[PDB]
């Protein structure tokens, strides 16, 4: 009666907690999909901070062979 | 009552959690794009010291 | 159960919060890190000119 | 016994599985980050080197 009412909305209660987690689980899938991507970028980045760093040791001779 | 009260309670949680992955994936979403522009702006550096070392080397060609 | 399953919710919560914590630190070197690539990008672009007026004298 | 019991029931096994790999997720997401905010520090420290090292070069060249 009352006990119908409760039984019931239990139920939903279980349902609802069932579609969040489902939800949870394609939001964390996906940031770690972003998180791995964003990750080979940052490693293109540093690859790109040391290729700079190996190209100026070249500038630097070439200014030097210029008597700057 | 009770059941339905302590499920209730176990909801609330999973709620939380639920908020908690939903607001993780807009913030990667979000520091992706700086991640871009970081990566737009090395690659353009990159580009400018090569032509850099490039040109450096054609001077030194042409004195020499 | 609950009381099991209510335990499990929240001890991911828990280690959720620290990662979140690590995400929020992520950001703010990320905000940095854009600040002082874009002064690297600006320093190699005026380099590349100065360079490029010099190849063109010889 | 009963319809209504018994998806509670496979309802509340069903979101015990899946939490334990929203855990599994959450212990990747906290490795990874760590991991990456360690590499955003040594590219901050080569982004503001690579500034100084053009910035006297092109001195030279100015």
């Amino acid at each position: 009666r009352r006990a119908d009412q409760l039984a019931d909305e239990s139920l939903e209660s279980t349902r609802r907690m069932l579609q969040l987690v489902e939800e949870s689980k394609d939001a964390g899938i996906r940031t770690l999909v972003m998180l791995d991507e964003q990750g080979e970028q940052l490693d293109r980045v540093e690859e790109g901070m040391n290729h700079i760093n190996q190209d100026m040791k070249e500038a630097e001779k070439n200014l030097k062979d210029l008597g700057k | 009552e009770t059941r339905h009260s302590e499920i209730i309670k176990l909801e609330n949680s999973i709620r939380e959690l639920h908020d908690m992955f939903m607001d993780m994936a807009m913030l990667v979403e979000s520091q992706g794009e700086m991640i871009d522009r970081i990566e737009y702006n090395v690659e353009h550096a990159v580009d400018y010291v090569e032509r850099a070392v490039s040109d450096t080397k054609k001077a030194v060609k042409y004195q020499s | 159960g609950i009381e099991g399953v209510k335990g499990a919710a929240s001890g991911v919560v828990g280690e959720l919060a620290r990662a979140r914590l690590a995400l929020d630190e992520r950001g703010q070197k990320l905000s940095d890190l854009e600040e002082r690539t874009a002064a690297m990008m600006s320093s190699a672009d005026s380099f590349s000119k100065h360079a490029h007026e010099m190849m063109l004298k010889y | 016994m009963a319809s209504r019991e018994n998806e509670m029931d496979e309802n509340l096994e069903q979101v015990s599985g899946i939490i334990g790999n929203l855990r599994h997720m959450a212990l990747d997401m906290g490795n990874e980050i760590d991991t990456q905010n360690r590499q955003i520090d040594r590219i901050m420290e080569k982004a503001d080197s690579n500034k100084t090292r053009i910035d006297e070069a092109n001195q030279r060249a100015t």
